[PDB]
């Protein structure tokens, strides 16, 4: 009776995984980060399966990219060649 | 006057004293209490299961001990009354062990592909005057596609009692004596073979001494 | 004769019934043994069904206070190079040493869990 | 079977009669003696050698009838009975056992 | 099956199984009842079960 | 020997074949029973009707059921069962009522031994669902002894023929429960509009109470 | 006498915690070509490739160390009602002793 199991919330519960920008403030003026999430050759916005972001963050990246491209902060058809040097965070592989 | 050698075990509760053959420690060190995951559960093994530890299921060893006592008592009474017990498994890992256990005792083993109509179309498959087994023991109730066994269903068809080791992913629905325990590990399977072989043998010599006493009086 | 209807009842019910009716002349070998020692549940056929709405399994999850403090141990001090055995009974691991000595500090009597952790950690170092 | 037994007795008396019949009252009349004898006595002339006359012992004439596999208690003799392929599966089990204990030791 | 929760309320023996036969002095019966609250449960069941019998007799 | 076999349906059933075309295959359904409770139905299919009959009757005697009877003349209670699209309403009836039932049910219950019930079928009158629903209901009857063992109380009968004399039929085999049954005023039971129509007398039919032959 | 719950709490497999990244010792019990069938305790056996370095001291009955990534290896797929069980655990062999 001292040895029967007792009810509690799950120990060893790993904390929930957090996306890369989770807690960070994304702006339409942050064209280094939006350039990270834009494709280097075609200017395409990457999908969820490539970026690895949560739904809210991916939505804000898409809206900020479209805003910056229409306000004149971002090229549409390509990534900034000044920003083809920054840390790559997208799970895509072009070369071979 | 033979109905005494055919009725005295039937009034003596635990006539073969098989209760001294197993304990909860023996089952625990044979790893009987281990089971499959919560996604590999059956609604009809939900009664026999103690709980879930880290999405791994554990069978209640007290229920296992009581059901094993009843199953071994039935098995010993049938071996005393000289029935035929068909040991069935589809392991391919313990097929050698099951068949050698039957040959160490005197009893029969079907560990190969169960052809359709073995127990049901038995008179045409074997011959017109064949005695079907009077008890069928499944040490693994599932086939190799994880489905309940055609001979479980066919023993239910031909009214043969069935003693079966049921795991978490098994169906105890049409088995007369289910023993809720692990049958996926060599220690548990070896302990099951040892207990059943010991029960069949001790039942057979207990019979032998009984009619020896019967013929000397 | 015999009755090959497995879903209407059990072999015991069918056999007792047929020998009461007088169509099975000789009782089978297992019948009187079944009558003497019946199992805990009569084997009647039951169709498995899927739980659909607000129906959950009656299964509980096995958890302990020792599991909580094992969780915080494995959080801070990882699984050491002393490997676990699993083949002998009474195997006392390093995390096991941790849990009983946390418990002896509890039964001696202290209050705040961080203080208990610091005391047991310096005792492990000793 | 009693059929096989009386056929064997009939074949023995018949081959004795056959040797006395042709020329061979000494006891040793071999099978090819029997064949040439029946070939002379009955001119075969059929294109199938099995449609020709044959005079063999009933073991070769009649096929191999398997013995009764259970006594007068039920209880079949071989323990791998209900597989229905008892000799074949016993051979599998035996070869498997020799492979197992050989690994343990090691047209 | 007959429609409704309790089909016995429309079987002509429940209606001629109620017991109240009012005197010739009364003309109007008014039942003010409350749909919610644990205290008006008797009034709710009286409206549900006994008003057809009273009106039938 | 004591088993009697009665056919219930014979149909000429055809299938299409690449070479032959229409290929006639007789499918029959029979019921086998002795008038002591054990009965069973089966289907036999063959190219010859004699072969179909033989297969059907041997398969039924391998597939028998049992039917519990009240005093070996009627069923225990009233049975309502919908098997697929066939609705069967059966009523226990007193002695001497006869077999006022669908003709297949008359034959089957002559094979079983039941003499006094009423049976009305509706929905689709398919023979092969009718017989199986009949057997399902008669095998899933509850008896008075099982009832008394379930509730823990006495089972008594009150006949209008005898009077107010209570006739105990089934007593529990274990302990007797001591709290009385809960008298649920105005019970929640699903009634049948045909039963209520007959009880109140607006069931106007020129077919119901017709003078027919015996059983 | 001790209860089944007593056996459970004073059993090492419950003292494990989560199965992942726990070092275990185990016995080799079956060998085909170079597929070593190791037990580690628990319900099932793991199968490991023969390490090409030191590759002849991996024999029947040898004690080996395992990382033990998983205990059961099941998963559910698109139309299945239950899991598809491998009847096999997952472990990474580290070496000898
Ligand atoms: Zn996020
Ligand atoms: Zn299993």
């Amino acid at each position: 009776n001292e040895d029967l199991p007792i009810s509690m919330e799950n120990p060893y519960k790993e904390p929930l995984k957090k996306c890369i920008l989770c807690g960070k403030h994304v702006d339409y003026k942050n064209v280094q980060l939006l350039s990270q999430f834009v494709s280097p050759f075609t200017g395409c916005i990457y999908g969820r399966h490539i970026t690895g972001l949560c739904g809210k963050k991916q939505k804000e990246i898409t809206k900020a990219i479209k805003r910056a491209q229409i306000m004149g902060f971002m090229p549409v058809t390509y990534k900034d060649p000044a920003y083809l040097k920054d840390p790559k965070v997208c799970n895509i592989r072009y070369r071979e | 006057f033979n109905d005494k050698i055919l009725n005295e075990p039937l009034k003596h509760s635990d006539f073969f004293n098989v209760k001294e053959l197993f304990s909860v420690r023996s089952l625990f060190d044979a790893r009987v209490h281990l089971g499959h995951k919560a996604g590999c559960r059956h609604r009809f093994m939900e009664p026999y299961i103690f709980g879930s530890r880290l999405d791994h299921d554990i069978i209640d060893l007290e229920q296992t001990a009581t059901h094993l006592q009843l199953a071994l008592n039935f098995t010993a009474h049938m071996a005393y009354r000289k029935g035929i017990i068909l040991f069935i498994s589809r392991n391919r890992q313990f097929s050698y062990l099951i068949e050698n256990m039957a040959r160490d005792c005197g009893e029969y083993a079907h560990t190969r592909y169960f052809r359709g109509g073995m127990l049901t179309n038995a008179r045409l498959l074997f011959g017109p005057t064949v005695r079907l087994p009077d008890l069928i023991i499944f040490l693994h109730t599932l086939n190799n596609i994880f489905e309940p066994h055609v001979a479980v269903r066919d023993a239910a068809k031909m009214n043969i009692p069935t003693v079966g080791i049921v795991d978490t992913n098994c169906n105890p629905c049409l088995i007369t004596y289910p023993v809720p325990g692990n049958d996926d590990s060599p220690l548990a399977v070896h302990l099951y073979c040892r207990l059943f072989q010991t029960a069949i043998t001790r039942a057979k010599e207990k019979r032998q001494q009984v009619e020896a006493l019967y013929r000397l009086q | 004769a015999g009755s090959r209807l497995e879903t209407v009842g059990s072999i015991f019910s069918r056999t007792r019934d047929l020998v009461r009716a007088g169509v099975l002349k000789e009782k089978p070998l297992w019948f009187d043994v079944y009558d003497a020692f019946p199992p805990l549940r009569e084997p009647v056929f039951q169709r498995p069904r899927v739980r659909y709405g607000k129906a959950k399994a009656p299964i509980q999850d096995i958890w302990y206070h020792e599991d909580r403090i094992r969780a915080k141990f494995y959080s801070v001090y990882g699984s050491g190079q002393r490997a676990f055995d699993l083949f002998n009974p009474n195997f006392k691991s390093t995390c096991q040493r941790f849990v009983e000595k946390y418990t002896e500090l509890q039964k001696l009597g202290e209050t705040d869990e961080e203080k208990l952790f610091v005391e047991t950690g310096k005792a492990l170092l000793a | 079977e009693d059929f096989i037994k009386k056929q064997i007795e009939e074949f023995n008396i018949g081959k004795r009669h056959l040797a006395n019949m042709m020329g061979e009252d000494p006891e040793t009349f071999t099978q090819e003696d029997i064949d040439r004898a029946i070939a002379y006595l009955f001119p075969s002339g059929l294109f199938e050698k099995r449609a020709r006359p044959v005079m063999k012992h009933p073991e070769q004439i009649f096929p191999r009838q398997r013995a009764i596999q259970w006594g007068e208690d039920g209880r079949p003799f071989h323990y791998l009975f209900y597989t229905g392929k008892q000799s074949y599966y016993s051979l599998m089990h035996d070869v498997y056992g020799m492979l197992l204990n050989l690994e343990k030791h090691q047209r | 099956p007959m429609k409704g929760r309790f089909p016995i309320r429309r079987t002509l023996q429940y209606l001629s199984q109620g017991n109240v036969v009012f005197k010739d002095s009364v003309k109007v019966m008014t039942v003010n009842y409350n749909t919610h609250g644990e205290l008006g449960e008797g009034a709710r069941k009286f409206v549900f079960f006994n008003i057809p019998q009273i009106q039938y007799k | 020997e004591d088993f009697d076999t009665r056919i219930l349906e014979v149909r000429n059933v055809f299938t299409m074949t690449a070479k032959e075309g229409r290929k006639k295959s007789i499918r029959v359904l029979v019921a086998v029973g002795n008038g002591k409770g054990a009965a069973g139905f089966s289907i036999g299919k063959a190219t010859d009707r004699m072969d179909a009959f033989r297969k059907a009757k041997n398969r039924a005697v391998h597939h028998l059921h049992y039917i519990e009877r009240y005093e070996d003349h009627t069923i225990f209670h009233d049975i309502s069962l919908r098997f697929k699209r066939t609705h069967i309403k059966m009523k226990k009836q007193p002695k001497g009522y006869g077999l006022r039932c669908h003709r297949a049910i008359i034959t089957i219950c002559r094979l079983i031994g039941i003499k006094d019930m009423y049976a009305k079928v509706s929905g689709s009158i398919n023979m092969l669902s009718l017989t199986q629903g009949l057997f399902r209901g008669l095998s899933r009857q509850e008896t008075h002894q099982q009832l008394a063992d379930k509730k823990g109380l006495h089972v008594v009968e009150i006949r209008e023929e005898c009077g107010p004399l209570p006739i105990v039929v089934a007593s529990p085999r274990g302990p007797l429960r001591k709290d009385p049954e809960p008298e649920d005023e105005v019970p929640d039971v699903k009634l049948d509009w045909e039963d209520v129509k007959t009880a109140q007398g607006m069931k106007r039919s020129v077919w119901s109470n017709l003078k027919r032959a015996a059983t | 006498v001790e209860s089944f719950a007593s056996m459970l709490r004073h059993s090492p497999l419950t003292q494990m915690g989560p199965a992942k990244d726990k070092l275990v010792i185990g016995r080799i019990f079956h060998i085909v070509e170079n597929d070593l069938y190791i037990d580690f305790g628990g319900k099932f056996h793991c199968v490991c490739r023969r390490p090409e370095v030191d590759g002849e001291k991996y024999q029947k009955g040898t004690r080996v160390r395992l990382r033990l990534l998983d205990l059961e290896l099941t998963s559910r797929f698109l139309g299945a009602t239950t899991d598809t069980t491998v009847l096999e655990a997952n472990a990474v062999l580290l070496g000898i002793q």
